[PDB]
RNA sequence: UGCCAGCCACCGCGGUCAUACGAUUAACCCAAAUUAAUAGAUCCACGGCGUAAAGAGUGUUUAAGAAAAAAAAUCACAAU
């Protein structure tokens, strides 16, 4: 019991505990197309401070800010993954649905990429089962649904006291998301990048869990 | 139960002060991790108000003097015969060659446009690129 | 009072708090001030604030 | 001290503003040919902007000109003059399909 | 350390400037009967209609010669807050990756 | 008793089963007073003016006020 509180309160005192710093760089995100947005017509008003500049009408995200955020993002994702909790990947994007689902099953993590039944999080017990435990962490690969509105699960998770980590694009509304990462949700090498980054963050977290649990078992 | 008001404040606020009154007797996981690493801004609900009047954006459009040269390169010859690739990280087309020839002709002390243009054009006719010369 | 742009000076308190009292010799007072300049600035400020206190007392 | 920053420059790639077929030309009511081109052959009607495709100024001058050529007696009201039916075709009207 | 703006500056997309009537090289990642989905690499893919000229040659992994018209397709419409994107770009198929 | 006799400050109650009427019974609240009627005290707007009551059919000036710097450029052409 005491040493359980040990095993949990240990990783919080070292910012680098999973060493995710090495997973990517400014160059990494740059060859990943991340820095590209939609047109300055389509731009969101809350996407101004994360933006860098308008190059001939096409917006450009700031990849130094992106790096700074994404750091905290994977930091958090890993940190819930070690603490043994649920993670759900949401996207409405049909291009990448298969990629994300494959990412989820391979993390041993959950994905809803499909039509989102309205009361899923709001009304769990009737929809999912008589009593149920709910995802501790949601992760958005897009903040949109195919009609270009904010995806429900933003609002819903926000209502359900759940943190959220997602990739905002030039046209998304960030304000209700826990940890945003400014970036490109539209282009394929980008989503592949993000898929694998989150994936690895997870794998590392669960590994460290197995090993520090082995340590806990050897200590006695 | 909890607080389902999405607007009122950041989930941190709602949760922390909820616990604080003793209504919620179980601390969630994410609350402790969040205490450890607070994110840049607190995720508080904001209303997407449109702008009226003389209020405009804060964005700085992106331009360099290189582009002031590329403008004339395109103005004369058109897009480069090498086509383009956005696959290759370090790729540089005919236009880039022209830009750097013009730069190294600029440190030479020639203030005149036609000199820089046509002599970087012969500087390009040396390296093996074909400038179509469109009217 | 809402209307007025410094309504705190239409308060009864603000009138009795501002302190200058005049001698028994002083009877008429003229304030001659200017509209446009940065050199008449504090004077117009004197009009817009203190004349109230003076006059009340 | 980072010299790779952006320049507060005006747009170099700025295109030339497009021009009406008469842009910086001049119209008088003494050439009935020019005025004929902008008129409907069978009717004697005056084509709108969406056909001629001229700026506001040049359209209004074309029109004032058509009227002034008509009442003084330079140009016929009820039809295009036969001589000019075979002139060059500016307008976007296809009558015959 | 490379400053980000430094990376932006020399990147092959900036050297292009306006996408208008550009010569671009691209690659096909996906096929439907008549329709080739072509990534030239900018952000969005464009789309093409397979020609009568060597129809069977354009395939999965095939590279093609694009004439880029618009970087991305967008316009604003009556009484709208923001515009409407096609999630596509406009490009023409010239020939296939002539080598 | 049965839209009858009546009752109420406002809403309203009585048309055959009325907790509103007349009379019981229980209760409630004032108390050597208690109710009714009439006057007071109190009560608008430091609010407002598209659709609700409210921006005069228009312009200028007198009185009377208010004020940092910018505050004269042209018809895309149909004032009188
Ligand atoms: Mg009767
Ligand atoms: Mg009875
Ligand atoms: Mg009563
Ligand atoms: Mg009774
Ligand atoms: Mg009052
Ligand atoms: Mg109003
Ligand atoms: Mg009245
Ligand atoms: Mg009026
Ligand atoms: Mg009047
Ligand atoms: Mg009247
Ligand atoms: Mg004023
Ligand atoms: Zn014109």
């Amino acid at each position: 019991n005491d040493l359980r509180d040990r095993i949990l309160s240990e990783p919080l005192k070292h910012a680098d505990f999973f060493n995710l710093k090495e997973l990517f760089s400014v160059r990494s995100l740059f060859d990943a197309r991340v820095h590209l947005g939609h047109k300055a017509g389509c731009r969101h008003r809350f996407m101004e401070p994360y933006l860098f500049g308008s190059r001939l009408g096409q917006d450009i995200i700031d990849l130094e800010q992106t790096a700074a955020h994404l750091q905290l993002a994977l930091n958090f994702t890993a940190h819930v993954a070690y603490r043994e909790g649920i993670i759900l990947f949401v996207s409405r994007h049909r291009q990448f649905a298969h990629l994300i689902e494959t990412t989820a099953r391979d993390c041993g993590e959950y994905a809803h990429t499909r039509y989102f039944k309205g009361g899923l999080l709001t009304n769990a017990p009737l929809l999912l089962g008589p009593g149920v435990r709910l995802p501790d962490l949601i992760i958005f690969l897009h903040t949109l649904n195919n009609v270009f509105e904010p995806h429900v699960a933003v609002r819903d998770a926000a209502k359900m006291n759940i943190p959220t980590v997602g990739i905002v694009d030039t046209n998304c509304n960030p304000a209700l998301i826990t940890y945003p990462v400014p970036g490109n949700d539209d282009s394929p090498p980008a989503v592949r990048l993000f898929c694998r980054l989150f994936q690895v963050a997870i794998s590392r977290a669960k590994e460290k869990r197995r090993q520090v649990e082995a340590l806990y078992r050897l200590q006695g | 139960a909890g607080s389902r008001l999405e607007t009122v404040g950041s989930i941190f606020s709602r949760t922390r002060d909820l616990i604080r009154a003793g209504v919620l007797k179980e601390k969630p996981l994410w609350l402790d991790i969040y205490n450890a690493f607070p994110p840049l801004r607190e995720p508080v609900f904001r209303r997407p108000r449109l702008r009226y009047g003389k209020a405009k954006a804060a964005v700085q459009d992106i331009f360099y003097h290189e582009d002031r040269i590329r403008a004339k390169f395109y103005s004369a010859y058109g897009s480069g015969p090498k086509a383009f690739d956005l696959f290759n990280p370090n790729f540089k087309s005919t236009c880039q060659r022209f830009v750097e020839k013009y730069i190294e002709l600029q440190r030479l002390g020639e203030t005149d446009e036609e000199k820089l243009f046509v002599e970087a054009g012969k500087a390009l006719l040396a390296e093996g690129v074909t400038l179509r010369r469109v009217g | 009072p809402m209307k007025g742009r410094f309504p705190i000076r239409r308060t009864l308190q603000y009138l009795g708090q501002g302190d200058v009292v005049f001698k028994d010799s002083v009877k008429v007072m003229t304030v001659n001030y200017n509209t446009h300049g940065e050199l008449g600035e504090g004077a117009r400020k004197f009009v817009f604030f203190n004349i109230p206190q003076i006059q009340y007392k | 001290s980072n010299e790779d920053l952006p320049v507060p420059m005006e747009n170099p790639y700025k295109e030339p503003l497009k021009k009406c077929i008469l842009c910086e030309k001049h119209v008088d009511y003494k050439n009935v040919q020019l005025l004929s081109q902008f008129i409907s052959p069978f009717t004697g009607c005056i084509y709108g902007r969406h056909i001629t495709g001229l700026c506001g100024k040049k359209q209004k001058e074309i029109t004032k000109a058509i009227k002034r050529a008509q009442i003084l007696g330079f140009m016929p009201v009820t039809y295009k003059d036969p001589a000019y039916l075979k002139d060059p075709k500016v307008c976007n009207i296809k009558y015959r399909e | 350390v490379e400053s980000f703006a430094s990376m932006l500056r020399h990147s092959p997309l900036t050297q292009m400037g306006p996408a208008k009537n550009k010569l671009v090289i691209g690659q096909i990642f996906h096929i439907v009967e008549d329709d080739l989905y072509i990534d030239f690499g900018g952000k969005f893919h464009c789309v093409c209609k397979r020609p009568e000229v060597d129809g069977e040659k354009y395939q999965k992994g095939t590279r093609v010669r694009l004439r880029l018209l618009d970087l991305e397709l967008t316009s604003r419409f009556l009484g709208a807050t923001t515009d409407t994107t096609i999630l596509e770009a406009d490009a023409v198929l010239l020939g296939l990756q002539e080598s």
